């Protein structure tokens, strides 16, 4: 087997490889998370001839905890299909379900191992993972190919997630937060900063307290689309 | 191009030096030795209000007698934190006591130069950890503070510090320090050493303090003490 | 069974009987125990009826890889090395009893191979339940250099007497001559035994609950 | 002569389908400064080469480019003598495992054919270098009669009336199919003396029996003989009157 | 510049530079000087601190009752290099009751540093021990390189500046052989305060000493244990 | 040639492995050392330069006991040539273990040389920087001398030498007729040799290691004692007058 | 051997792997070889680029393999590494079958392979298979269905797409013809042979289709005849003139 | 050893080493394959250097088993190693299947295997176009493989130099149900078009397969089809 030494430092200190696999994130379908008290919600920028389903970047983990990416979709896959088997051997071996935490920190790990190990480039992804613990508060962390994890109130990756995380730490109030419907908004609105014509071109999912996941479609969509551009009027 | 294991014409492992020139890159962390406990300071470097602060754990719990600080790749450190870890229960397992600071930073140290492409297991490692460590805490042989570097080399301290202003803080440790100093003195210098190298203008959410005395265990500082000590 | 092998002036002649029981019940009436190896090279197949046919097997693959790379006729005791130390790794669980005949460059040769890895080269011998009997019709009458028609009679004789005599052992006796020339594999050369019946039982008489019919298109 | 990649420093193609490497190591067979010779007869077959001895105080038994395989082969090499020794000492354990495997004495051109599939693996492999040397085997064949067999670094192989291989290769393939073509009664006299003046008149050197050795089987002893001096210098004598 | 990377590339001057670059991490690593008597062998070290607020740097090591060690170079490889002498020593105490004698256990360091300097993908050892040691054959001092080499001593120094030290040992050797104890240990002082400049000198904080003979097993004195070999002769 | 030099498992255009050559140099600018085939056994004699006086008498031995009737005599770079002494010394282990008495000099000489054969074919490993002599005395084969060098190379010799003067101790050696004389007399000579091939204008001082073995030994590799050596040593000085 | 070391399976400067990219280059010069989907079937329609008087046809295809009773696929790019890649897709769909006694689902079965592909592109030091696919099959869960894949392990599903020579304008020109919810597989035949007409440089020897449909609970998978492909020529010949005159 | 890959993608998308191990096929002695109606021929060029040369003793047409025969153009030694595999592969088709192996699985077979050099770690791929011959279902069966590891079933086909002159001579002069009487001659016919010398029964070499099995033509037999040339 393949033993050669991938990722490596420079001269000046940096891990080029990890360098290189932040830069694979960056041009990637920009992804955005928000926290609420109720409720948490992720959402992915955007041809007439797909399957909207198969390209899904919002992805279930466990019944509590799911996930939202950026970066090669190939790369994501496994870092999800692995994070998906943590998630029930877990319980296989301690009975309680993952808490938030859990799962980042182990595709943390994982992410960290492949900037280290012999024979393996990094995963080129960030991602964005939400859920519910044991005691019932919401949560939202964001790891990254380094293998760095970090919560958040809300955060943005991809494709100009300077201006959407400028837009998110102006714009993250408790206002937003105590409804439903509010914290929804917000995620269409600082996707409609980076997304060209928004409506159609916007995947969307949310988690509620002790409820499962639910990807929300255009028809559900497009009434939020709604109550947005009519409340700046006023 | 060449190998992770090639030593330079002045007589050092390339991957190491660079694994120095990487810790410059981390943010500073300041720890001070003193007979009544060791404190350890460390800037958290929040690049948004977004984030959220007390989920950068830079000082953390090693055991009930012994804590750690960090600067460097973060990421990194993990893996060495949960060694150590790993090593103190192993530890209290097999022999029913409580490690040295000194053998816990000597089982982290085993670690360092453990890395190479030909001649390998399937996790092992291809680089250095681009990581300095500052532990910190009370054995039987008073209250130690031990600094840790990718090269190998571990050694006592009686103050030092690591980051990019390494070399800025250590010249302000030299004149703050004395020997016969109290614990409170120790924590507040700290704090004036750290305000100035960071130009955040620091408080209570922008850092972490903790400290181990003899009598007590291994504390964090919360939001109520940390603004309590701020500025004096 | 009762297997047999017998050397001659012009060549080596192999012997086997057609009954294959399944405990104490005659399974198979016609079945052929003299398996091929090579073109001038054949083999008897005793013992563990699995291990008999899949060694067999197993080295004729061997001596079509070593003839084809040769570009030669094998060698006799090619194949008793071969099976030998086959045989001899699996420490007697792979149980083949084997008779092997044939010629080649250095003339008429036949093998004793047992299943442990043992070997023995001789000019007649015998193996399976009824070796002894086929065994005994060989002490009795074997000459050095027999004719053609003689060592056919002879070693028809000795298979014979192993059916009638070992409850093991029955049916035809089947058998392989090999001259230098090629060889002649005489299957059904003998046949010791030799039905009525007629049982029509009327369409309707088989009482039916379920019928379906699928007619074949594809 | 085109190259792109690493195509010069290990075993993978050039651009006109050449492996340079290979090529390589026929130059390496050059650099020992000698010349092998190999003959067919009607009832025997030989081998020569330069018994080059320019130190007095080298033992002169010890040195040899000729080797005992078996007893029916034996071989001449030419090349490295390192990697010549290494090709030999292969070549000793693929024949007697042959005769433990298959029960028989392992037959010439099947011991040359193991020893060129075995420097094939190097032909194609770039982890190692092809080996710098030339095994030109003799022995008797039962069926086939007296046999000569030649195999090269790139992993060729083939049976010869005659054969050369070394420095001057050319010149002595050169001579051998003159030599060839004309009539000859084929006997033991007439094998050797040829293989003798190949390998004197291509040098241009009138031998000593210290400046050559020479190997044999013949159908009435096909065990390997390897001749010693005395029995040298009874043939070059032979050959006073031209 | 092109043999300058990997241990198994032969330069066409006849050397490997990845041993002789291995080489420069002993002599930029500070300096620590072995000598040896008729009774007794002696390590003296010069501690290196990394800041003067900053404890000293353990420059001796305990491999076994009846033998220790000096180091210079990368410490990770000391660490290592000192488990497998004191490993190999617990299997000779483990399987013979009997302490390892020195010159076998160094002919094992040598045969094990040789293996990385033969194989790609591979280091050698990038540091020197001074390795004092009393047996069955007396006190021995024994040097070891990044280079597998061995040398057998009356004595030695390696380190920073440690030419100086050389010099002074080649004066005094048949002296050592005769003297005392504390004579030995002072000879051993001065050599290594002769690779020092003239404006520092020893000190109990900047100074250890291992020791192990015939009456005595390999102690190490470092601050206050070594306060009674200093006060003797101090000026220049 | 330059390019084609880095890896053993590269040949240059010439048709030459120049990491086998760059191996042989290291041998070359390393010190003399000589042996001789006596009528009654073999004798070893080594230039061991002396870095400093520092160093004890018998440090850095150049002389090593392969088996008990076996002596190797080494030259090049010393961490290799140790490390080939224990390839050795097992190889004549699993000999005696194999077969039930000792190995005889040249299977042993060709056992251990295609080991340093198989360092010299690929990258992932480099050449044996040394040549060594091989020596030994029996009952029935008899006195027995062979060297091997760093492309893996065995040959028997009536006399032998390797390092810095390799050609210069040849031509003395072929001035003794060594086949005729015996172990007795042979150590003034090779004593001899070793002190007019040292240069003691560009080296340092120096120490000759004797060993030997032959009938005097009982077929057994030793040490030549102090009596012998010290008698040779003074041959060598007065007769260099 | 550092030295030697291509090094396929690392991040160039930009942020992205050249030996991926470099493969979907291979892809771009082979044959064009597309897909349909519609309602009641699903079809692939390939550029047979073995063309030649003197070959046989022994197998009943050339590009197109079956995979399990209910699936089958085509390629595009290197075949030596199609005939591995659809020789494991073999092997994965009795795997499932082994296992749950149901046939594997289509999106599983593409998953299985795009994940081995993948892994080419992230460890071991080895060349990606140079190969896109594209997928046909039903399932109990979805029915008809029709994915693309690529040599970095990803993939995707689509209503109509295109793999080879003439990709990117066999797609623009199947995004203006193809109607989403009312296409048969009749009105997808004629598009087939409409895009494959502009594509390619148009005789049934270069052409080669097949057509996985559902009939009486049981699917069926066949190639089409050249009988059938030449009636489908001429039927677009003769729609191609009848508008070009009114 | 190397794990990695020799062979890669270049900038244009194409694995350079198979496309350079073409050009050692394209270089190397030529060899040509007709598929009768009745039977299936393999001939090729077999012009060594000099007289000295046994022509006896290595052959460039050879089985693989009692049914099934192959002929090259290239690599020598390379081409031996495929030999020994597919013999291998033969017999391991025989031990499990007890049929004789068809031509196409045969073929798909040792592609597997010309495929597994082109991607696998620290080896070049081969140098060696195959041809492959065979009986199976009462019929002929040819079958062309390439350094690649594809393959493509041929009526008729050439290989080597002037391989673009030989199948051209056999698109217009190849009729689809030939007698193999007349594909025999057909074969050194092809060959003849590419010779530089005077053609005999040892400097060429013909193997045919049929109802009976794949054998190599004897030297006496070549020299009747070569008496009415
Ligand atoms: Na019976
Ligand atoms: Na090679």
């Amino acid at each position: 087997s393949y033993d050669r030494a991938i990722t490596v430092f420079s001269p000046d200190g940096h891990l080029f490889q990890v360098e290189y696999a932040q830069e694979a994130v960056k041009k990637g379908s920009t992804a955005v998370g928000v926290r609420g008290r109720d409720i948490v919600v992720l959402g992915v920028e955007k041809a007439k001839l797909q399957d909207e389903r198969t390209v899904r970047k919002i992805c279930a983990l466990d019944d509590n905890v799911c996930m939202a990416f950026a970066g090669l979709t190939a790369d994501a896959r496994i870092v999800i299909n692995r994070a998906r088997v943590e998630c029930q051997s877990h319980r296989l071996t301690v009975e309680d379900p993952v808490t938030v935490e859990y799962i980042t920190r182990y595709i943390a790990s994982l992410k960290q191992r492949y900037t280290q190990s012999n024979g393996r480039r990094p995963f080129g992804i960030s991602a964005l993972i939400v859920g519910f613990d044991f005691d019932g508060t919401p949560r939202l962390y964001q790891t990254d190919p380094s293998g760095t994890y970090h919560a958040w109130k809300a955060n943005a990756i991809g494709r100009g997630a300077k201006s959407v995380r400028e837009f998110l730490e102006k714009n993250y109030t408790d206002e937003a937060i105590e409804t439903d419907d509010l914290t929804i908004k917000l995620v269409i609105k600082a996707l409609l900063e980076v997304v060209q014509s928004g409506g159609k071109n916007i995947e969307l999912a949310v988690m509620r307290r002790d409820q499962s996941l639910k990807i929300l479609n255009p028809e559900e969509i497009e009434k939020y689309v709604a109550e947005i551009e009519k409340e700046k009027e006023e | 191009d060449r190998g992770v294991n090639t030593f330079s014409p002045e007589g050092r492992l390339f991957q190491v030096e660079y694994a120095i020139e990487a810790i410059k890159l981390g943010s500073t962390a300041i720890g001070i030795q003193t007979s009544e406990g060791v404190c350890l300071a460390v800037e958290k470097r929040i690049t948004s209000p977004l984030m959220e602060p007390s989920s950068i754990e830079k000082i953390v719990e090693i055991d009930a007698h012994i804590g750690c600080a960090m600067s460097g790749l973060i990421a990194d450190a993990k893996t060495l934190i949960d060694k150590a870890r790993v090593e103190t229960q192993n530890h209290w397992f097999t022999y029913n006591e409580t490690m040295t600071v000194e053998s816990v930073t000597q089982a982290v140290s085993n670690l360092a130069l453990q890395f190479g492409e030909e001649d390998a297991d399937p996790g092992a490692m291809s680089r250095p950890f681009g990581v300095a460590l500052l532990f910190g805490g009370v054995d039987e042989k008073g209250p130690q503070l031990f600094h840790m570097d990718p090269s190998g080399t571990f050694v006592q301290c009686d103050a030092r510090a690591i980051g990019s202003a390494s070399e800025g803080a250590q010249s302000s440790l030299q004149e703050v320090y004395h020997k016969s100093m109290t614990l409170k003195e120790a924590i507040k210098s700290s704090l004036i050493i750290l305000k100035q190298v960071m130009e955040e203008k620091l408080n209570a959410t922008n850092i972490e303090l903790a400290t181990v005395q003899p009598g007590q265990n291994f504390h964090m500082f919360t939001k109520e003490e940390l603004e309590e000590v701020i500025k004096d | 069974t009762t297997i047999a092998g017998l050397v001659f002036q012009d060549g080596v002649i192999l012997g086997a009987d057609t009954r294959a029981t399944n405990d104490s019940v005659v399974a198979d009436k016609s079945c052929e125990k003299i398996h091929f190896i090579a073109p001038k090279i054949y083999c008897c197949g005793a013992g563990v009826a699995a291990d008999a046919e899949m060694t067999t097997r197993m080295v004729a693959s061997k001596m079509e890889l070593h003839a084809l790379s040769t570009g030669r006729e094998p060698r006799v005791a090619t194949v008793t090395r071969i099976l030998r130390q086959t045989l001899f790794r699996y420490q007697g669980h792979v149980g083949a009893s084997l008779i092997v005949g044939g010629v080649d460059l250095t003339g008429p040769q036949l093998y004793g191979v047992h299943p442990h890895g043992s070997y023995s080269r001789l000019p007649f011998t015998a193996l399976g339940s009824g070796q002894d009997a086929a065994l005994a019709v060989l002490e009795d009458r074997f000459q050095p250099n027999m004719t053609l028609e003689a060592a056919q009679g002879l070693l028809v004789e000795a298979v014979t007497a192993g059916i009638l005599g070992d409850l093991g052992s029955g049916g035809n006796v089947d058998a392989c001559v090999i001259t230098k020339t090629g060889a002649k594999l005489l299957r059904t050369l003998s046949s010791p035994t030799e039905r009525s019946g007629r049982y029509h039982f009327v369409p309707g008489t088989t009482a039916v609950l379920t019928q379906t019919v699928k007619p074949l298109t594809l | 002569g085109s190259s792109a990649g690493f195509d010069r420093h290990i075993t993978i193609f050039s651009p006109e389908g050449r492996l340079y490497q290979v090529e390589y190591a026929f130059k390496a067979i050059n650099q020992g400064g000698l010349t092998s010779v190999a003959v067919r007869g009607k009832d025997c077959a030989v081998i020569v080469t330069q018994k080059k001895v320019p130190d007095k105080l080298l033992d002169s038994s010890t040195v040899t480019h000729l080797f005992k395989i078996t007893e029916n082969i034996g071989c001449v090499m030419t090349g490295m003598t390192a990697d010549s020794r290494s090709q030999v000492q292969r070549a000793r354990y693929e024949a007697a495992n042959w005769k433990y495997k298959y029960g028989y004495e392992i037959p010439v051109d099947m011991l040359c054919k193991r020893i060129a599939d075995i420097s094939q693996v190097y032909t194609q492999n770039a982890e190692m270098r092809p080996l710098g040397c030339c095994m030109i085997l003799i022995g008797i064949d039962e069926e086939q009669g007296p046999q000569v067999y030649k195999c090269d670094p790139a992993g060729y192989y083939c049976g010869f009336k005659a054969t050369a291989a070394g420095v001057k290769q050319t010149e002595s393939t050169s001579f051998l199919e003159k030599k060839v073509k004309k009539k000859f009664d084929w006997t033991f006299e007439q094998t050797v003396e040829t293989a003798i003046t190949c390998l004197s008149t291509v040098l241009s050197i009138d031998f000593k029996p210290s400046e050559i050795e020479v190997g044999v089987v013949t159908v009435e002893n096909p065990k390997f003989r390897i001749l010693t001096e005395a029995e040298i210098d009874a043939h070059l004598v032979a050959l006073a009157e031209r | 510049n092109q043999y300058d990377n990997d241990v198994t590339v032969w330069s066409p001057q006849g050397r490997i530079h990845q041993i002789e670059y291995a080489m420069e991490a002993v002599k930029q690593g500070s300096a620590t000087v072995g000598l040896k008597s008729k009774t007794h062998a002696v390590l003296v070290a010069l501690k290196r601190a990394q800041s003067e607020l900053a404890a000293h740097q353990k420059k001796i090591l305990h491999v076994d009752n009846h033998i220790g060690i000096s180091i210079a170079g990368l410490t990770a490889d000391a660490r290592l290099l000192c488990n497998f002498m004191r490993q190999e020593c617990l299997d000779s105490r483990f399987v013979f009751d009997r302490p390892l004698p020195v010159s076998r256990l160094v002919s094992l360091i040598g045969s094990k540093t040789q293996i990385p300097t033969q194989r790609y993908g591979r280091r050698p050892y990038g540091v020197g021990l001074l390795i004092a040691g009393y047996d069955d054959m007396g006190p021995h001092i024994f040097q070891t390189c990044p280079s597998a080499n061995y040398f057998d001593c009356r004595a030695m120094s390696i380190g920073a500046r440690s030419q100086s030290a050389r010099t002074y040992l080649e004066r005094h050797m048949s002296e050592f052989m005769e003297c005392n104890l504390n004579e030995l240990v002072k000879h051993g002082l001065r050599a290594l305060r002769e690779t020092l400049p003239a404006e520092q000198d020893l000190t109990t904080k900047n100074v250890s000493i291992g020791i192990v003979g015939k009456d005595l097993e390999f102690t190490i004195y470092d601050d206050d244990d070594v306060s009674p070999f200093l006060e003797g002769l101090e000026e220049r | 040639g330059t390019g084609y030099d880095l890896s053993a498992s590269t040949f240059s255009p010439d048709g030459r492995v120049f990491q086998v050559e760059y191996a042989m140099k290291a041998v070359e600018n390393s010190s003399t050392a000589i042996g001789i085939r006596c009528k009654d056994g073999v004798v070893f004699g080594v230039e061991k330069l002396v870095l400093s006086k520092l160093y004890e008498e018998g440090s850095n031995k150049r002389l090593f006991n392969v088996d008990r009737h076996v002596g190797m005599a080494v030259a090049g770079l010393l961490a290799d040539a140790r490390s080939l002494a224990d390839i050795a010394r097992e190889e004549a282990s699993n000999f005696r273990s194999n077969f039930g008495y000792n190995i005889p000099l040249k299977h042993l000489a060709d056992r251990v040389a295609m080991y340093v054969h198989a360092y010299t074919l690929y990258s992932a490993v480099r050449p044996f920087g040394c040549s060594f002599m091989l020596g030994s005395y029996s009952v029935n084969d008899g006195a027995q001398l062979y060297m091997i060098d760093p492309s893996g190379v065995s040959y028997g010799y009536w006399g032998c030498a390797i390092g810095k003067a390799r050609q210069a101790a040849k031509t003395e050696i072929e001035k003794l007729q060594m086949k005729e004389m015996t172990c007795r007399d042979i150590v003034k000579e090779v004593a001899k040799i070793i002190y007019i091939v040292h240069d003691e204008v560009k080296d340092k001082a120096f120490e000759l290691e004797l060993s030997w073995v032959g009938e005097l030994t009982n077929g057994r590799h030793e040490i030549v004692p102090k009596d012998i050596r010290e008698e040779a040593e003074k041959y060598a000085k007065e007769s260099l007058k | 051997s550092r030295r030697y070391d291509s090094r396929t399976t690392i991040f160039s400067p930009e942020g992205r792997l050249y030996q991926v990219e470099y493969a979907m280059e291979a892809i771009g010069h082979a044959g064009t070889c597309l897909g349909i989907l519609a309602n009641d079937g699903v079809l692939l329609a390939a550029e047979r680029r073995n063309i030649h008087k003197l070959l046989d046809e022994v197998f009943f295809s050339e590009k197109i393999y079956k995979l399990n009773e209910d699936m089958a696929c085509s390629v595009a790019g290197i075949t030596s590494d199609a005939n591995v890649l659809t020789n494991e897709l073999r092997l994965i769909a009795q795997r499932y079958l082994l296992q749950y006694q149901e046939p594997i689902p289509c999106e599983q079965l593409v998953t299985a392979l795009c994940d081995i592909k993948q892994a080419y592109t992230q460890f071991g030091g080895k060349r990606p298979f140079g190969v896109s696919l594209l997928y046909i099959g039903w399932d109990k869960h979805y029915g008809f269905q029709l994915y693309q894949s690529d040599p970095s392990g990803n993939y995707g599903g689509w209503k109509a797409t295109c793999i080879g020579n003439n990709s990117a304008a066999a797609v623009s020109m199947l995004k203006q013809d193809y109607k989403e919810g009312e296409m048969t597989l009749k009105s997808a035949l004629a598009l087939a042979i409409k895009v494959l007409n502009k594509t390619m440089d148009l005789s049934a020897e270069k052409v080669e289709i097949a057509t996985l449909t559902r009939e009486n609970g049981k699917t069926v998978i066949r190639v089409l005849k050249q009988k059938e492909v030449e009636q489908l020529i001429k039927k677009h010949e003769e729609e191609e003139a009848k508008a070009e005159r009114e | 050893g190397y794990s990695f890959s020799l062979t890669t993608f270049s900038p244009s998308g194409k694995l350079v080493q198979i496309e350079y191990a073409l050009a050692a096929v394209a270089g190397g002695a030529p060899s040509v394959g007709i598929k009768a109606a009745n039977g299936v021929v393999l001939a090729t060029e077999k012009k060594q250097k000099s007289i000295l040369y046994d022509e006896r003793s290595v052959h460039k047409v050879e089985p693989i088993t009692k049914h099934i025969g192959l002929v090259y153009s290239g690599m020598g030694p390379d081409y031996r190693v495929l030999v020994h595999r597919a013999r291998k592969l033969a017999q391991q088709y025989y031990l499990v299947y007890q049929e004789p192996i068809p031509t196409a699985q045969l073929v798909q077979r040792v592609a597997s295997v010309m495929q597994e050099y082109t991607q696998s770690g620290g080896v070049r791929p081969f140098g060696v176009s195959l041809l492959i011959c065979g009986w199976n279902e009462g019929r002929p069966y040819l079958f062309q493989s390439d350094p690649s590891g594809a393959y493509f079933a041929w009526k008729a086909t050439a290989m080597g130099k002037n391989y673009v002159n030989g199948k051209t001579f056999l698109e217009k002069r190849y009729n689809e149900d030939l007698e193999l009487e007349d594909a025999i001659h057909t074969a050194i016919l092809t060959l003849k078009e590419s010779f530089e010398g005077q053609m005999t029964e040892d400097n060429i070499e013909v193997g045919i397969c049929n109802e009976a099995g794949f054998r190599r033509l004897t030297p006496t037999e070549v020299k009747d089809y070569l008496a009415a040339i």
